[PDB]
């Protein structure tokens, strides 16, 4: 359970961010959500590192 | 599309040699040369359509398309152990909890359904109900969302597999179509689904993907940080087991 911030980029380089408090395990599937969803490409960062990157664009 | 994935941890062989065979149906997979090493091995895989990932060291892929990625990831549900993560909370947490006691909530929960669902699923499900186990408030309950719309996705998994066996291995917008009230099945499979599946089915998908769609959409130009409130997520948890225990039942 751990504290993820997720960061986005649209197709057209603007850009969103949200910061969730989570279950670790799921963090790659929700990163996947995220760019599914927006058709985007986001990085996953645990305590300022990046630990998963997926990209819908 | 691409992605990149590291992983902590795993296998430690076990869980690779272990995890390759599942993707053994079917992919192809052949080790490739390692350069600069810190990496024992570097594989590639692959498919019909033109799939390629990579390795490996504690272990990274990176991907053409997202195909193998979820393969990848139903396994690590799979190595999901239910006992496992019991010690962790309570380590988590003052509180003490005997796991085999969910399974009443659990089974409360799924009552004709219990047996009858791939242990996958529950093991999604029982994860969110940890929820109502622990008394401390907290500031966010997303998180019990997601495994509830993870195992409801399975569900629909379970379904699509059994009634179109397909080699493809596609996603599930795919065998959805749009309409302006509930979702309905793409003509072209209409043929072979067109049941009263179909509408079980449409049920769970339109609630999946509308929540789906109302936690992850984001604006641009914002920088969210809003919470899920608790009543919000039991609606949700709640909601999900009725679609699949009922599911179930209308479908004897």
């Amino acid at each position: 359970l751990v504290k993820v911030v997720f960061m986005g980029w649209f197709k057209n380089e603007s850009m969103f961010t949200k910061e969730i408090t989570m279950m670790k395990d799921d963090v790659q599937w929700a990163t996947t959500q995220y760019a599914e969803v927006n058709k985007a490409l986001v990085k996953a960062f645990i305590d300022d590192k990046k630990v998963c990157e997926v990209d819908c664009r | 599309k691409n992605f990149e994935y590291t992983i902590p941890k795993f296998s430690d062989d076990d869980r690779a040699n272990l995890f390759e065979f599942l993707s053994e149906e079917g992919i192809t997979i052949t080790e490739d040369n390692n350069n600069d090493p810190n990496c024992k091995h570097q594989y590639i895989m692959t498919t019909s359509n033109g799939d390629r990932v990579r390795a490996k060291i504690s272990i990274q892929f990176q991907g053409k398309y997202l195909q193998i990625a979820s393969l990848i990831n139903d396994f690590m549900c799979s190595i999901l152990n239910m006992k496992e993560i019991v010690e962790q909370k309570n380590k988590e947490f003052n509180v003490d909890i005997k796991k085999e006691t969910i399974e009443s909530e659990l089974h409360s929960k799924l009552p004709k359904s219990i047996d009858k669902i791939h242990e996958d699923i529950k093991k999604q499900l029982s994860c969110s109900l940890i929820m109502k186990k622990i008394d401390v408030e907290m500031e966010d309950y997303s998180t019990y969302c997601f495994s509830a719309l993870r195992a409801i996705e399975g569900f629909i998994y379970q379904i699509l597999n059994d009634v179109c066996n397909p080699s493809s291995s596609k996603n599930l917008g795919e065998y959805f179509t749009e309409n302006k009230p509930k979702y309905i099945i793409r003509e072209i499979h209409q043929e072979t689904i067109n049941g009263e599946i179909a509408e079980v089915l449409c049920e769970c998908y339109t609630y999946w993907h509308e929540n789906r769609h109302g936690l992850f959409h984001m604006k641009p130009g914002i920088a969210d940080t809003k919470t899920i409130n608790k009543l919000e997520s039991i609606a949700i948890i709640d909601t999900v087991c009725q679609l699949i225990d009922g599911g179930v039942a209308r479908l004897k």
